[PDB]
């Protein structure tokens, strides 16, 4: 599942979408993935 | 009157409220502050330094 594609947005203090960049996405799976889940199963999130 | 220029009417009212609709925090933001108007007759900006 590593490295594959993902989408972010972001929600600041204020409302306001902001879209995440493949980048960024990508430098927050690094530590993100394993809190979420396959399938038929799932898994919980944290800060 | 003197050649002073003073704003009695501010347009983004429907705009603040829906704002302020969300949250508290979305409100009291420095962004909410930064919503511009219309300026006064005519007039030239300028900035100096």
């Amino acid at each position: 599942y590593k490295n594959a594609s993902m989408q972010g947005l972001y929600i600041f203090a204020d409302m306001a979408s902001k879209d995440m960049t493949p980048e960024q996405s990508n430098v927050y799976r690094d530590n993100s993935y394993q809190q979420f889940d396959t399938n038929n199963v799932r898994r919980v999130n944290n800060r | 009157w003197q050649s002073y220029r003073t704003r009695l009417n501010t347009l983004f009212a429907r705009q603040l409220v829906a704002r302020a609709t969300t949250g508290i925090d979305t409100i009291l933001s420095m962004e909410t502050q930064n919503i511009q108007e219309p300026q006064l007759g005519k007039g030239f900006y300028a900035t100096f330094v």
